[PDB]
């Protein structure tokens, strides 16, 4: 599908983005669809650069995602750790199983929805191989901690709500220690 | 989506 | 399917855009085709893109659509919801299960058709049963919203595999004006 | 297929263009093969564009198609009607189903074929969707109104005809209404 | 099927083409492979544009074709009569079916092939959409008339001609009115 | 897959081109792989676009090729032939089919092979005509490849059409008997 | 897919690249994914590209991988150790097979892994050619001694190791001789 | 994939090169991967261009390869001894059936290979059209005496040897006549 | 579509 | 086409 | 194809 | 990845 | 392949 | 590969 372009500004004298790096340039980073390894690549990538442009200013990620390679989601997650800025996280249409987890590792305060998202927990049913019994539990423990860590939540709560095949609204999410705000409009007042 | 995020 | 280049005058020298590139420097938006996570996030970037260069002027969204999935379909209308400008909507061809949401979920007296299109609310005929339900009372609560009609009959209309003319989907509340020729006066 | 690429001495100094940006230039619009959503949105685009340029300047429609999506060509038709240009419609090859609904919808007067060109009213036997009969007649009840207001024929002689799977020569077709001359060459007058 | 890409040195410094942009810049339009609807749209549109260019310089389509589409065809064809230039048709390799065709309606006396290409008239076997019968007869008949009328040949001569499954040679295409001249080399 | 850009330095330089718009610009045309309609219009746009820039400077036309169909190869062989300037044919690999009458087409004295290539004047049983051929017309054309082979060999057509029974290769040096090529060179010359 | 473009400032007026070649030019080098002899030819172009900009300043690569063709990834290893350029590699998400082999041939003490990374060691049941068994097992003992030598590990202990169908910790894999630090976050001084 | 750009800075240096074309630049031809009829050309093209700029200053070939089709392959080759440059090859990942022959086929002193390397002159159980028998025994004592030639061993040694289907490390590559060194680090 | 969408 | 479409 | 075209 | 790759 | 072509 | 080649 054809990108379109934007000029901007500006002091140079214009310049022409496609829209997606013109969204760079605000320090967003659009995480959407599957998470596989290139997605993760170009994922890193983009925190990375931002970061070596001001450690400092919040990087901005939104997410409308089913999930994906568990690893290369942890790839990501890694790097949201790493990296020294706050992260706003921002759920659009969805955000399951991988997709759920890097909204939960926003920095705390800044973990946002739009009211009509989805939200799971509870992991299909892929993986870049295969794979041995022992190697996929301990992947999922290591998504017990990482959930536990920043909902607040115990390993046993969370892993008896990821044994259940459904979705959470915005707010019920919330609750649970995966959002902050469910925003409807810009707030204030 | 600013406000806030940016 | 090339897409063609036009030339434009600009305030300095003459600039060169693809013409779909050219209709978004008019504020325009087209909503063309089935509806997934990849058209949602690229109508969403431009929806944010338009509002961040004016909170205030009116954004227009010509849609041509069979529909799509329903969690892209609602990250676009949320999208609508937040963002602060007013938003026509202009339903070209056919406006069908999200399509039509979205040009429902225009800003109120700013969504027209054309005479010919066809509007469709009923859902065609991967999740558990339970939420395929929780999804479908959604979309009946934002269709309520902005038809102004109540749960019950939009629980019922959206259960009748039809469409609807112009000027049926205008009293039903789904669009405001249907026009021919612009307006005089 | 590479498109060619054309420069023009005017300018101002040169600019080039590949063919069909050359013709669109000039107001020039064409509509070959099967109609679909992305033609419809391609079409619309340039018409919108050139009445932007010129509301009064004529602008001229290039058709050669089989036919297409119902709903896409009665698209196209509605934006015919809503710009306020004169619209010359130009048959080469050949006008079929939906090609020549649209061929039909020109400007009165300014509806022309080549000698050669086959012109076909009858529907073949998509949508975009699977659809239900009774959906099916009032899309084809449109298309009998469409077809009776620029032919100045009745819905009576409208539904025969398209009942015959025929095509017409395109003498046929103007003594019938679709279009007005028939030029071998540029006429004198 | 990498295009190269040639320079040359025009008004007013050097502007690079590729090689078939280039020889759209001669007044030359190709017309390679098999004729659908697409190769009819980009042929109409460069005579269209020649045309507009120079409605006097001669045009010269060089075809190497085995047919295609009856009224992708016919499309172009009716272009070739309706603008004004004149027309020379060269014809490389082959000319069969609706190529033939083209190459006996350039202008008379500028029709030309080399010598080992190959020319039929024989129909195989076009059509958009599968068509009735009597619409691939009033086709076909259509056929007849303009093959007649660029050959100066009889429509019986034609349809008896049509019917046997055969090639000519250059020279046999000229004696019989879709060709004029057959050069091995250029001339004096 | 990736072609490489080069930079050649000019009276307006800089300037860049890909390897092949380069070898362009020395006057050589490749012709490499099975020869059909695409590839006989590619290389008959640079044969006339070469002697529109000099009909006087030679051309050359490396040849590494299995053969192709016979209509597009001809196409070819009668371009060669129009243009006025004397054409080096190179072949390296192989020139098989309508490769080696392309090979044996150059300027008398100008056509040479790497020591290694293989050349094949026998036809194959990869297609060789664009549509469905009567019998009738694939002998025409055998009879034409017949004639051009026998000119171009200085061979008499009883010598060719038994060759062209042969289902082998010939050495560069036996094309060089034969009369498809002139010099067979490891090395460059003096 | 669409790989953004990012514009740095230093500095003449501004430069434009995709991420991907901005990340270059910071001296790091992304090997994502499968190893074949298309990634080996790129990897190693890039390594000798930064060697030949400095022969001393580090050179980094970020490895996020399966495995892949062993005789391609002996081309990046050998390559890796022939420059003169001391190289920090750092794992995220996973090196497998090839993988965790090219993440512990970096220099000792520069070997890097993120903290919810899995490295294995083991093969899977990989070669260009079908070759006999006793070249698989040169292929192999090739492994063992370049492991060895890298671990400090004994080729008893490497073969006994890899027979096991396992992922191991990056704490785990420290301990082994697999690399050298694990990292949360940036250290302090 | 993406190629990743390099920006150049030596003089007038600007120009965004892609890394292979910058490493061409450095007189570098790369051979990856299975040899066919078009790699044959773009190394062919690139040797060439390299001896057309300097035909004294040395041009390095890199390979890793599994082989291809031995008519591809000796087109290379004799593009080798043709130019008049030293040629420097050297071994990354493999050099197998055609492969090993272009290592083999680089100037004396200059064949290199890095010490992980795999070299099979074993010829695989190929060919643009399938061949008679006869014809590919012709192609193979083609490669027998190749490989005679610059390994200066004989053709009994050289004919047992490809009967073995095994690969040699490059050590025993280097002491059988293939290559002349293998280097861990840059001597000095 | 101007006017009044723009 | 011109004259007359343009 | 010159002379004659063009 | 810095400190300290770079 | 120059000398002699070109 | 530089040294030595080139």
């Amino acid at each position: 599908s054809l990108i379109p372009i934007v000029v901007e500004q500006t002091g140079r004298g214009e310049r022409a983005y496609d829209i997606y790096s013109r969204l760079l340039r605000e320090r967003i980073v659009c995480v959407m669809g599957p998470i596989d390894d290139s997605v993760a690549s170009l994922v890193i990538a983009q925190l990375l650069f931002l970061q070596s442009e001001s450690n400092k200013k919040p990087i901005h990620m939104y997410i409308n995602s089913p999930g994906g390679v568990v690893t290369a989601g942890l790839a990501i997650y890694d790097t949201m750790q790493y990296i020294l800025n706050p992260i706003c996280t921002w759920c659009v249409g969805q955000a399951a199983s991988m997709g759920s987890l890097l909204l939960a590792a926003g920095t705390p305060g800044m973990r946002h929805s739009l009211p009509n998202s989805r939200i799971m927990i509870h992991q299909p049913s892929a993986t870049d191989i295969a794979i041995q019994a022992e190697e996929i539990m301990k992947l999922k423990k290591q998504l017990y901690n990482i959930y536990a860590k920043h909902t607040k939540q115990s390993l046993q709560v969370i892993e008896s709500a990821m044994e259940r095949d459904r979705y959470m609204s915005p707010m019920e999410a919330q609750e649970f220690g995966i959002l902050d705000k469910v925003l409807v409009h810009p707030p204030q007042d | 989506f600013t406000p806030x995020a940016p």
